């Protein structure tokens, strides 16, 4: 079977499993065993709910046992809690073609007691600490944009439809007009400048930054500390694409090499492909070691 | 000034302007029965100049139906004396005197507002005659049984300076054709809301610059996001920008007198399903004095054939137009007795016609109002032998309704939830109705204590009953009012956390649920207890002038769950953090950056210092968590700890140039301010606002109170003693040497290293404490902070300020408050209860009630019955169940199903649990099947069970033999 | 047939229907000129609540009748 | 070749398309059945936004292949 066929093959029984995020403690209390972004508001919602909201996580969770997208290119992975369908963690795979590519970005998803009234919560946690923003629309504290997100005034076939609105719908529209091939032109306003040589300078400063984050959080310190839920998932993910993301990761090096016609560019391209090496120096050294799976 | 502390509530209803003009009107009320004494205190609740309490009958045991400041003892008084004393003690700042002499036309000259209540007709025409022609405005107010009269006449010239009480919406402009009839289109496609025919102002306008603060213009609406303002080919042509704001147009109106309103009178519906009761009522009342006169002032006894037949006669007699026959013998048959939630709901609405002469806000009756509750009585009616008099102070109400619904009231149990002002309405008409004074209860909980801004809508409170439970209080209140009402009072928030008081056993003895919360979860809870427990529910809310009742009845109507409200509208957020347009984004952003600055910064800090063994409970966090509290921890202590008021200052001053200077050169680097799109449009066009930094001015009054506020406060929260001297704090923050800004375009050892830092370098003597948001206290410095942070940002965005009164309902999210609303929505609410108590089930009686006093509006409807799902043919709605008994495990459980019902179950869930699914793991799965139900359910909550639990709910998604989805009712599964 | 709808705040509508429109369908145009969702939308006329899956015959509503856009609120 | 489109609500439609179909056309045929306008829906494969013009083979999108609809963002 070739590579593709059986990575397909391999991650489609993994895509929505259930993991024990919640442990029971004393005093007839419970604590987190996973770090979860919303564990406070966890805490603070307590035991409320709304009336339709467990049929509509009933529904939600047939829905993704079964649609969840899965491609060669990129795939979405989703856990919930074995007792609480309302607290999940998301992990998506970068496109290829795309800066983000072969990189596994986790996400914490809660949903709110009033849901499907309100839309539900959602974090990235591949942030490297607060340090590096992944894109526009994702801010390096962590909070997510999307206009189905929101209830605010808007327009209707935009806002968050309490019935035409879904949680797989905005995995895939995270997944695909988040991780855009060309993340640069994502904020409104620069999306007119392309086409541009400045355009496209600053697209390729933007892509170059982008490279090396994503090579240095979404692939090394998931592959050295991977989250206990997504733990086999990662290792299997890398497993198997470790010659691609190689070439891959050459290929970003390559083209970075070029020659710029901008100074300024020019300094921040090489500073960021000089970094680029460091870590994936790095990430080789780590794919070495990586046991096959069963 | 007005005292915004007493008034906080009721200014964001009323006004500055509307507050001055009843702060010098005199009232003048005659009559000081159970509808004038309600008018009263609303409207020294209101807080007008003065109050004149007038009446010539002397107290009897018929008035303690009503009256709940009359006692057995007060009989043979007259009753605005007996009165006058308690009512003086709502509201200090009100004059309340009592007079008992004739009220001759010099008298009249002294009061801006004349109420009449209980006044003959020779005498109402003559008060009326001469207000009119002296420029007096006059109420006149009546209540027979179940039924209302109010009629109003404020003069030949009256102006309404507010017609509606809404605030004008601000719309932005995106093109404005330059021709005769100039269209304008809001921006990016976004609805403006205007109403046809409005007027509007325009303002910020590049190139139309002559439209900037021009005056009013009359638009056309030409669709929901264009309109129409008229010939614009006079001015230049438009470049960018604008901003249309809505302009309230006072009107004037005339009011004719009593004398010629009664023969073309002007009704306002109370109730659209009885449109021709007005024209009939109104005949009735004025008949009533006729028929007064031909029987010794005496009303028609209670329940009796041959005075309602001589009634109908007269009625007959008096007017020529054809009546409803029916509805004249129903007036006549209990047209004698009287009722409080009525009085209540009548003196609501009197108080908001008092205030709206008084202030010239909101739009009056025009003219007449009539208003019925004829549903309250039994289908079969009264036998009169039931409704005669027993020597009781409930006579005036067994003449309505009987002894057999006296004794039905007395032997009722009945709960309130929450004490504000619904919660001690509901108290003060459930006391004086008499419910719970044999058997039965009134149970009433609150989990707040009493604030003095609470004492401006709830009567029931005083100024030396502040830091007091709000439910006790209340309880001894109206224990007060009447003798034999029995109270039980509890000091606990309904919720899953007080089920052991609130436990099956409570609800199962209940009768009906009275809802006065201010939240939607406590609702959504009661809800939950009601339909489990299978009784009545009464649901009240209100907002400002707004205010709604709905019924819920079991097996009859739907519940306040099956029904959505919209949502909390929630700030985008490139709206709150780079692009703010509007002074709730700054609010909003200065309000989170109070608690992140003052409350989280710290409360790792405390924690630390308090718990000796924080660092080895937080050494074992899962992730990032322990590094993430660490270096906050150290961050708090040992960086940027102030060890002298000095690094508080300076510590403000940095903190001020980082938010609107660096943040803001940062931004306008990454997007430059002549930034423009490819085909036209600049980026900092339209919903975006090009900021620019701010210079630091010592002299400028914003600055020096931002700092003033930042330094004090961070200060507190370390413990260092406050300096509260402007002077001093301008003299140090001018030494402050701010650094220059430029923009730009192992674990386990940094965990032990961070420990070894905290335990050698920081010091435990330290008093770090998180500051809790207060804005009620004007001493805490809190919303000066706000006000600063807000006025700052709206500056460094050209956004226009908003002083402290509208930082504090923003920020506060203040809800608006009036006691008129309470009053009459509570009196609705009581109505609905009585008939809940008679023992309706017809959804016709029942009435949803919806209600606006600034229009005046006032509407219902009955009750959606509950939707009906089918199941293998079995009929079923969200009041049935499933029933099981006894212990079973959960294979046991899924066979009774599978077996019994026919259904497949493949998703078992208990509130927020999940105790069976079939994507589970198959080890749990196996592990969780033979186990008894009650210790999965212990085992998947992870907390015991306590012994009051006697029954578990369960919700089961299941599959028919087809292997399709069907929905099914819920599972009680019964404890053994 | 034009009928008018009046919101509890005091704003007044203008709808252009036919006595054989649905409820679902006048809460889309209500939709269309307003924004609240049509499960959001409470229609009162005549002391009933308009419910899903009826016409306006069945209640009666003839040309310049008006309707009433009510809320539920929060407070107390 | 058919495929199928999962709609916004999770909702699995059944579509007929040639190799040679635009993208335009297939998007007109879910407007055939669900109407929201073309130029409003994105269509989503192997993580990829299609645009219009290209045919599916373009893509190498092959029989029995599930797409996802998706809509147009607006920025935060
Ligand atoms: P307004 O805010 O004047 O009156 C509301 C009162 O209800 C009390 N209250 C709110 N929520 C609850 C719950 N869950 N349980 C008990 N009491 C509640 C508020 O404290 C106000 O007194």
């Amino acid at each position: 079977k070739s590579i593709e066929q059986r990575y397909l093959e391999l991650m489609k029984k993994r895509q929505f499993d259930t993991f024990d995020m919640i442990v029971e403690s004393d005093n007839n209390s419970f604590r987190f065993v996973v770090s979860h972004h919303f564990e406070k508001m966890v805490r603070l919602a307590g035991d409320r709910y709304h009336p339709s909201r467990v049929k509509r996580l009933a529904q939600e969770a047939v829905t993704l046992s079964t649609s969840l997208p899965l491609s060669f290119s990129s795939s979405v992975f989703v856990r919930c809690d074995t007792d609480r369908l309302d607290i999940m963690k998301v992990l998506i795979t970068g496109p290829a073609d795309t800066p983000y590519a072969n990189g596994c970005f986790e996400f914490d998803v809660f949903f709110p007691p009033d849901y499907p009234n309100q839309p539900m919560l959602i974090n990235l946690e591949t942030t490297g600490r607060h340090s590096v923003r992944f894109n526009p629309n994702l801010y390096n504290d962590g909070k997510v944009c999307l206009s189905v997100l929101n209830t605010w005034h808007g327009r209707p076939e935009e806002k968050w439809n309490a019935q035409t609105s879904s949680f797989l719908q905005v995995l895939v529209s995270i997944q695909s007009l988040i991780l855009v091939p060309e993340p640069y032109f994502n904020e409104p306003g620069f999306e007119r400048s392309r086409g541009s040589p400045s355009g496209t300078n600053s697209s390729r400063e933007y892509n170059s930054n982008i490279y090396q984050a994503c090579v240095r959080w979404a692939m090394l310190e998931q592959i050295r500390s991977p989250s206990q839920c997504f733990k086999d998932v990662i290792h299997k993910h890398f497993w198997l694409k470790r010659e691609e993301i190689c070439a891959q990761i050459e290929g970003w090096i390559e083209e970075l090499g070029k020659p710029q016609y901008t100074e300024r560019a020019s300094r921040t391209i090489s500073f960021n492909s000089m970094v680029l090496r460091r870590h994936y120096r790095h990430l080789r050294e780590e794919l070495s070691k990586l046991k096959p799976p069963r | 000034d007005i005292d915004e502390s007493l008034y906080s509530r009721q200014l964001y209803v009323l006004g500055h302007d509307a507050m001055r003009r009843m702060a010098n009107s005199d009232i003048l009320l005659s009559g000081l029965g159970g509808l004038g004494l309600e008018i009263a205190k609303n409207v020294i609740l209101g807080g007008v100049k003065s109050i004149t309490l007038h009446d010539t009958a002397t107290c009897g045991l018929h008035d303690l139906s009503s009256q709940f400041y009359l006692t057995e003892a007060d009989i043979g008084k007259n009753r605005a004396e007996a009165s006058c004393a308690q009512l003086a003690e709502l509201n200090n700042y009100v004059r309340t005197v009592s007079h008992t002499g004739p009220l001759t036309e010099e008298f009249l000259r002294k009061f801006r507002v004349v109420v009449l209540t209980n006044s003959d007709g020779e005498e109402q025409q003559r008060i009326a005659k001469f207000a009119h022609e002296n420029g007096i405005a006059l109420i006149i107010a009546e209540t027979r049984g179940l039924f209302a009269k109010v009629f109003c006449d404020f003069g030949e010239s009256f102006t309404i300076y507010d017609q509606d009480g809404t605030q004008p919406i601000s719309t932005m402009i995106a093109s404005i054709t330059h021709d005769a009839q100039g269209v304008v289109t809001c921006l990016d496609e976004t609805r403006h809301g205007f109403n046809d025919g409005d007027y509007v102002t325009f303002s910020e306008v590049q190139g139309m610059q002559e439209l900037n603060g021009c005056q009013p213009l009359k638009i056309t609406v030409l669709g929901p996001y264009t309109f129409s303002i008229g010939d614009t080919s006079k001015f230049g042509e438009y470049k960018s920008g604008g901003v249309a704001t809505q302009v309230k147009m006072p009107k004037t109106i005339s009011f004719k007198p009593l004398a010629q309103a009664t023969e073309e009178p002007e009704f306002l519906i109370s109730d659209f399903a009885k449109l021709d009761s007005p024209a009939t009522l109104h005949v009735a009342f004025n008949a009533l004095s006729c028929y007064r006169k031909a029987h010794n002032g005496a009303l028609p006894r209670p329940w009796n054939e041959e005075d309602a037949n001589s009634f109908l006669e007269v009625v007959r007699a008096s007017s020529n137009a054809e009546v409803d026959e029916k509805l004249v013998l129903q007036f006549a048959k209990i047209c004698s007795g009287n009722t409080c939630p009525l009085d209540a709901a009548v003196g609501g609405i009197v108080a908001q016609e008092v205030l709206k002469a008084c202030s010239g806000k909101f739009t009056p009756i025009y003219q007449w109002l009539y208003f019925d509750a004829l549903e309250c009585l039994p289908t079969e009616g009264v036998e009169e032998a039931d409704a005669q008099p027993v020597g009781s102070r409930y006579d005036s109400q067994i003449a309505i309704f009987g002894k057999k619904f006296q004794e039905k009231l007395a032997d009722s149990k009945w709960f309130i939830v929450g004490a504000g002002a619904i919660g001690c309405e509901l108290l003060k008409n459930f006391g004086m109705l008499g419910l719970g004074t044999g058997n039965g209860q009134i149970f009433v909980t609150d989990m707040d204590l009493i604030e003095k801004s609470n004492l401006n809508r709830q009567f029931l409170f005083r100024p030396h009953d502040v830091q007091k439970p709000k439910s006790m209080t209340a309880a001894d209140a109206i224990k007060r009012m009447n003798p034999e009402v029995n109270v039980t009072a509890y000091e606990l928030r309904v919720g899953a956390e007080t089920e052991k008081v609130f436990s099956e056993d409570f609800f199962g003895k209940l009768d009906g649920v009275a809802n006065a919360l201010d939240n939607v979860d406590a609702r959504i809870y009661m809800d939950r207890k009601c339909i489990f427990n299978r009784i009545p529910l009464v649901e009240t809310g209100t907002l400002g002038t707004l205010g709604n009742v709905q019924v819920i009845v079991p097996f009859a109507t739907e519940s306040y769950s099956s029904s959505q409200d919209p949502p909390e509208k929630s700030i985008p957020i490139c709206t709150l953090k780079n692009f703010p347009n509007a002074i709730e984004h700054t609010l909003q952003w200065a309000r989170d950056a109070f608690e992140g600055v003052f409350k989280q910064s710290a409360e790792n800090a405390a924690q630390y210092i308090a718990d000796p063994q924080f660092t080895e409970r937080i050494a074992k966090l899962p992730g990032i968590q322990p590094l993430e509290i660490l270096d906050s921890i150290k961050k708090a202590l040992i960086d940027d700890k102030p060890k002298s008021f000095a690094h508080c200052v300076e510590w403000a001053r940095l903190y001020w140039e980082d938010q609107y200077v660096n943040q803001i050169k940062q931004l306008l680097f990454n997007f430059p301010p002549d930034q423009i799109t490819s085909s036209g449009q600049p980026f900092w066009s339209g919903p975006k606002r090009c900021p620019d930094p701010l210079v630091f001015d010592v002299n400028d009054p914003m600055h020096l109170d931002f700092i003033y506020a930042a330094a004090n406060l961070r200060a507190e929260v370390y413990g260092i003693e406050q300096v509260r001297n402007r002077e001093t704090i301008a003299e140090l923050v001018q030494k402050v040497k701010v650094p220059e800004f430029k923009p730009r375009s192992l674990d386990q050892d940094r965990v032990d290293k961070i420990i070894s830092e905290l335990l050698k370098n920081a010091d435990k003597s330290s008093k770090i404490t998180p500051l809790e948001f207060e804005k009620d206290d004007d001493s805490n410095l809190h919303m000066d902070f706000i006000v600063a942070c807000s006025n700052l940002r709206a500056a460094n965005y050209k956004i226009p300020p908003a002083d402290r009164h509208k930082s504090k309902l923003i920020a506060g999210k203040i809800i608006p408050a009036i006691a008129t609303t309470t009053s009459v929505l509570s009196g609705l609410a009581v109505l609905e209860v009585i008939k809940l108590i008679v023992g309706h089930r017809d959804l016709v009686k029942f009435k949803n009630g919806f209600a606006n006093l600034a229009l005046p509006f006032m509407a219902f409807s009955e009750p959606l019955p509950a939707a009906k799902n089918t199941y293998y043919g079995k009929e079923w709605t969200l009041w049935d169940r499933f029933e099981v008994t006894g212990e079973l495990s959960l294979q046991e459980f899924l066979n009774y199903f599978e077996e019994n019902e026919k259904l497949k179950i493949t998703m078992l869930s208990q509130g927020v649990s999940m105790l069976y699914s079939f994507f589970m793991p198959k080890a749990k799965c196996s592990e969780r099947l033979p186990l008894p139900m009650s210790e999965v359910v212990r085992r998947v909550s992870k907390r015991r069970l306590e012994p009051h639990e006697r029954s578990l709910v369960f919700e089961i998604c299941c599959n028919d033999v087809d292997g399709e989805d069907v929905e099914v009712p819920y599972v009680r599964y019964t404890l053994p | 047939m034009q009928i008018f709808v009046k919101t509890l705040t005091g704003k007044t509508i203008t709808l252009e229907v036919e006595p054989s429109d649905t409820i679902e369908n006048v809460k889309a145009k209500i939709q269309d000129k307003e924004g609240i969702p049509p499960d959001q939308q409470r229609l009162i006329f005549a002391g009933k609540q308009l419910e899903d899956g009826r016409t306006l015959s069945d209640y009666n509503i003839q040309k310049e009748s008006t309707l009433h856009l009510v809320l539920r609120l929060r407070g107390a």
